[PDB]
């Protein structure tokens, strides 16, 4: 019947406490899993904070988890931690302490992997923050307080009588023979000096048990700083303002912990009392972290009263976010222990911790940079394996994550690259994983592009290995490493090589051309025009592969470098792609009564269309108010090739293995300089073009249905309109 | 007049020149037309401890050494101009006994340096800023005395050291402000935060010479909004539309379309009633921020847009398409601008000649209509009143 609910707010939060109690019964069985679904979906529905108190009970339950059903509760608490993290982007820091307790669960150790996944999610929620009861009260009566403190206990007990009396005076209580509640009088409302010492002990006993609990925990309590509504019938105490005292977070943790002591002590006595009666339970008989903070407050007010009375007396009193990133540094120490394992079942926990680590990297202060250095250290321990292994692949994704940590903003790590360079010399002799380390080093070099030189010279030696003779990926990695006038003259030699079109050597020099794109940071712009000639050479290669795609990335680097004069010859090249696509569509007409082999040519032509995207200069078209419009006619012809049939789907197949709209701007030119503004005032040819679009429904004859060249521009606008009709499906 | 006063001509004491302004003002009359402006900006400097806190004598002696080297730097500051060793208590004479080593100096006039340097370290104890012993404690032919300091040009100073030090110079300038409170205007009554930078050059050269002398000592130290709604008559809700937001000062603009229904009390776009983006950050802004585009550099005109039929809101930056897609029409829509206290908008509406650069490049191509194609009259506007 609890499945039916799945289909003010505080009462509903109490019902959440009740469903959580049923989960405590679950902490029949499959049915109890359905009740877990009830609490889970109830958590999905959703105020949230009371649910985080119930998730504090589920946090202590998570501590209990490392029983498996309680881990399932931790999983629902994890998806809830993710939804709440979405709400997040108070007790949340305590929830982060629950995450550190989940790290303790990792310390405790299949199902553990999924539990590590839910722990990865709760840890992600803590990262959003960073942007069968078993009481154990400490032995106290065996503890011996020093006698000098006892005279102070006389004073705090005196204060306790001052407060117990003053609070009765707040309700106008006064001295009397007997406890008549209606009479508003109580017998004990008499001055603290009147007490026999044993009568003072009635106040003292919990207090002394508290100080003995402090000494058992070896908390320091020592001399330091110097110490410091009508009046009613009866004794009239005027107690010092302890409430205005403000405990430090150390001492606030101390108050939370002494309150935890009153909780476990009164709770243990309550449990032994119920065992004496054969009785059931109490609402407070739950672990102290499980408690709503207001439930904690009932003793927290007392422990705070004690520690604040101490701070008012000025005694030193001691136990004896970015800090979570420091806990990640402790995780780096545990990673050093994992390196000690690397010198040779906890290692599987190290792998789950590696996944949690990459996930922590996704979440995003010098200490974090220290953690980046520790990441370089674990990267070195992985480098020892370079020259389960799937876990090492997880460590590799964690290495690209380390590059992301480099993207967030000692030098010894660079020396590991210098060792890496020597390994590249072994590649001259012919360990692909070391090349993958070179790839993560390349992405990390891009992280350097977001913002020891001798090792870079060793990388120049790796460029010499690139000139020494699969390898194209190493060339792209080198181009990423690039982020030198002899290299510029060598780039001129690469331009001479561009004149030459052997092609694989041009792939080898392509990385050098991308390095020239790095050199853009003058003469470098005209050199970028020579690089556009290199793009003309790559197009010469495109007349009939993936290295040309990395070279297309270099064409995007030319887009950074983007002059019009090269775009006229580029217009001739795009026209070659258009005549080629038309010949291929004519081959499809031959198929009607072939093109799939040419679809790869359509893919390289699409890379040329990306090169046209690099040309995106619409302001130059505004200046035209010119051949760019004819290029628009060419791209429109390519759109007509898209309108044909399956060949574009074959280009989608080329996309699975791995434009025209800007031309519409050129169509505005067909309407027309200032004359176009006169057309804005008109509110020219565009209506006739719409008539041509009406003709398109049934094509140069439609232009003849109408200055014939303007009708042809209306026809390109008509095919563009039918292309927009194709766009209507999207 | 006989009356105790000072002339307002002397009110030019801080740094600002004496011009005239129309008070507050939602609309300055700029050259291309009426820039929207505002909403305006605006105290007495005070001494602060520092002095209640006290450095340990072991450090304060090393501070006496740093003060000695700094006094030698003052000797570099003076003696090249024309000065010499030996007694003569006047600046005009071009001779002064204290142009040298601390032991040689009078042991009251040297305190004008050394003890004051202590205050700097006292101030280091005041900020709570970290200031531990990072390192163990450690040539021109000048006329007369020739001091020979180990070079202060070692490690370059951390920017945090320069900032905290400028705070220190401001603090001492404040205690000096109390010193001139005992002296109706004075040359530097004004706090260091608001006075001409050429005057700042002295206090900054002092704080930085002191920080450098500490660097040679091995020491180191580290630590409402105006709206512009369009008139409700003008609420377009039928087909494509457009407007050009020329912009001056870079800043907290929240330019964009918003419904006539909107309540002014909310800053723009927190409510369902607005669709706008910030003038810096570049984030688009509705029901709280999302990332969207580059902040425009100063002078980089906005180009706001609204598709209808296929309802959409598009943003541009000088024709650079960058938004609030798939919006429902409700009532709507009006152009809306926003200004943080200093910023200056310029939301032109129609008159195609007034548009340039940013208009023809994109908006005209997409069939969008500027407002004034419908409007002979200037469009009216509604700034919020404080």
């Amino acid at each position: 019947l609890a499945v039916l609910p799945l289909i003010p707010l505080f009462a509903g939060t109490e019902h959440r406490a009740i469903m959580v109690d049923s989960m405590l019964h679950t902490v029949r069985g499959r049915s109890l899993t359905k009740a877990q679904r009830d609490v889970i979906e109830d958590c999905l529905m959703a105020r949230p904070s009371m649910l985080q108190h119930l998730l504090r009970r589920l946090v202590f339950d998570v501590p209990i988890l490392n029983k498996m059903p309680l881990k399932l509760l931790t999983n629902h608490y994890e998806r809830c931690w993710k939804y709440y993290c979405l709400p997040t982007g108070t007790s949340e820091e305590e929830l982060h302490l629950t995450r550190k307790l989940f790290w303790g669960i990792f310390d405790s150790l299949y199902d553990q992997e999924l539990y590590r996944m839910a722990m990865p999610c709760l840890c992600a929620i803590a990262g959003a923050l960073p942007p069968n009861f078993d009481p154990r009260p400490v032995e106290t009566l065996n503890v011996i307080i020093p006698e000098k403190l006892d005279s102070f206990i006389n004073k705090f007990a005196e204060y306790t009588h001052e407060k117990w009396a003053f609070d009765k005076i707040q309700n106008n209580w006064s001295y009397g023979e007997n406890v008549d509640e209606e009479l508003k009088t109580h017998p004990m409302l008499r001055p603290y000096k009147t007490f026999s010492e044993k009568d003072k002990e009635i106040y003292r006993w919990p207090i002394k048990e508290s100080l003995k609990a402090m000494i058992a925990w070896e908390w320091t309590i020592e001399k330091a700083r110097e110490g410091e509504y009508d009046p009613r019938e009866g004794y009239n105490p005027q107690p010092p303002d302890l409430s205005g005292v403000t405990l430090s977070r150390e001492l606030q943790a101390m108050a939370e912990q002494l309150a935890e002591n009153y909780h476990n002590t009164w709770g243990r006595k309550k449990k032994q009392e119920l065992e004496a009666k054969g009785g059931g339970t109490h609402p407070l008989l739950v672990p102290y972290d499980t408690l709503t903070a207001k439930e904690k407050a009932r003793d927290r007010e007392k422990a705070q009263e004690l520690l604040k009375f101490l701070q008012m007396n000025g005694y030193a009193v001691t136990r004896g976010y970015f800090l979570s990133t420091p806990a990640k540094v402790l995780g780096s120490g545990g990673h050093a222990s994992n390196k000690e394992k690397e010198m040779i079942f906890c290692k599987l926990a190290a792998l789950v911790r590696h996944r949690v680590s990459l996930f922590g990297t996704d979440a995003p202060l010098h200490i974090l940079a220290r953690s980046l250095d520790a990441r370089t250290v674990m990267k070195s321990g992985p480098e020892i394996v370079k020259a389960f292994f799937e876990s090492a692949s997880e460590d590799i994704e964690k290495m690209v994550e380390n590059l992301r940590l480099g993207k967030v903003s000692t030098t010894v790590a660079l020396l590991p690259v210098l060792t890496t360079l020597f390994q590249h010399i072994a590649q001259h002799q012919f360990l692909d994983d070391v090349q993958v380390s070179c790839y993560r080093t390349l992405c990390s070099i891009y992280s350097l592009g977001t913002t020891v030189e001798k090792l870079r010279p060793a990388l120049g030696e790796c460029l010499a290995r690139l000139a020494a003779a699969a390898f194209l990926e190493p060339q792209l990695n080198e181009y990423n490493a690039c982020s030198t006038l002899p290299m510029l003259c060598s780039y001129l030699p690469r331009w001479w090589e561009r004149g030459p079109e052997p092609a694989l050597p041009a792939g080898a020099p392509p990385p050098c051309t991308a390095v020239t794109s790095d050199h853009l940071n003058g003469n470098i712009l005209r050199i970028i025009v020579n690089n556009l000639g290199i793009d003309e050479a790559t197009w010469m290669k495109r007349l009939a592969v993936s290295r040309a795609r990395p070279e297309l990335l270099h064409s995007h680097f030319i887009p950074t470098i983007g002059k019009r004069a090269g775009k006229v010859v580029a217009e001739e090249e795009q026209l070659r792609l258009e005549a080629k696509a038309e010949a291929e569509e004519g081959e499809l007409l031959v198929r009607d009564e072939c093109r799939d082999l040419y679809a790869l040519y359509p893919l390289l032509i699409r890379y040329v269309d990306n090169n046209r995207a690099h040309w995106l200069p619409n302001a130059n078209a505004e200046e035209l108010f010119v051949g760019e419009i004819f290029i628009y006619w060419s791209k429109s012809h390519n759109f007509k090739r898209e309108e044909q049939n399956f060949v574009v789907q074959n280009e989608i197949n080329n996309m699975s293995f791995l434009m025209a709209k800007a031309g519409d701007a050129q169509s505005g030119g067909s309407d027309q300089t200032k004359k176009k503004r006169r057309g804005d005032r008109y509110s020219t040819l565009k209506k006739m073009l719409p008539i041509g679009l009406n003709m398109c429904a049934p094509k140069t004859r439609y232009a003849l249905k109408d200055v014939r060249e303007f009708l042809q521009n209306n026809l390109h606008l008509q095919g563009k309109v039918e292309g927009s009709p194709s766009l209507r499906w999207q | 007049p006989p009356p105790g006063y000072a002339p307002c001509h002397e009110a030019v004491l801080p740094r600002e020149r004496l011009r005239l302004e129309p008070i507050k003002e939602y609309r300055r009359e700029g050259p291309r037309g009426p820039h929207l402006v505002g909403p305006s900006r605006c105290f007495v400097p005070c001494p602060v401890d520092t002095v209640q806190i006290v450095l340990p004598p072991h450090l304060e002696r090393i501070r006496e050494k740093l003060a000695e080297n700094i006094h030698e730097l003052w000797a570099l500051t003076r003696i090249e101009q024309g000065w010499t060793y030996g007694p003569v208590r006047d600046d005009n004479k071009r001779l002064h006994p204290c142009l040298v080593n601390f032991h040689s100096l009078p042991e009251p006039e040297r305190n004008y340096n050394l003890q004051m340097s202590g205050e700097t370290l006292k101030t280091l104890l005041a900020l709570g800023c970290h200031v531990g012993m990072a390192d163990e404690k450690a040539y021109m032919m000048s006329n007369g005395y020739k001091p020979a300091p180990l070079d202060l040009s070692h490690v370059r100073l951390t920017p945090a050291q320069t900032t905290l030090v400028d705070r220190l110079a401001e603090n001492g300038h404040n205690v000096w402000a109390r010193d001139r409170v005992a002296q109706r205007r004075n040359p530097r009554l004004v706090p260091y935060r608001l006075l001409d930078e050429a005057t700042k050059r002295s206090n900054r050269d002092s704080l930085c010479q002191a920080v450098r002398t500490l660097l040679g000592y091995g020491y180191n130290i580290e630590p409402r909004v105006r709206i512009f709604r369009a008139e409700k008559s003008y609420t377009v809700q039928s087909g494509r539309w457009y407007f050009e937001f020329e912009a001056v000062t870079t800043g907290e603009m929240r330019v964009g379309w918003a419904r006539p229904e909107l309540r002014p009390d909310v800053e723009l776009g927190a409510d369902e009633l607005a669709y706008v983006f910030n003038g810096h950050r570049g984030q688009r802004w509705h029901l709280g921020s999302e990332p969207f585009g580059r902040p425009w550099q100063s002078g980089d005109v906005v180009g706001c847009m609204i598709d209808l039929t296929e309802n959409t809101i598009i943003f541009t930056l000088n024709g650079e398409v960058l938004a609030f897609r798939e919006i429902e029409i409700g009532d709507g829509f009006l152009p809306v601008c926003s200004l943080g206290p200093g910023q200056v908008g310029h939301l032109n509406l129609g008159q195609d000649v007034s548009s340039l650069r940013f208009f023809a490049i994109c908006g005209l191509q997409e069939g969008f209509e500027p407002f004034a194609i419908n409007m002979q009259r200037p469009v009216t506007t509604w700034f919020s009143k404080s």
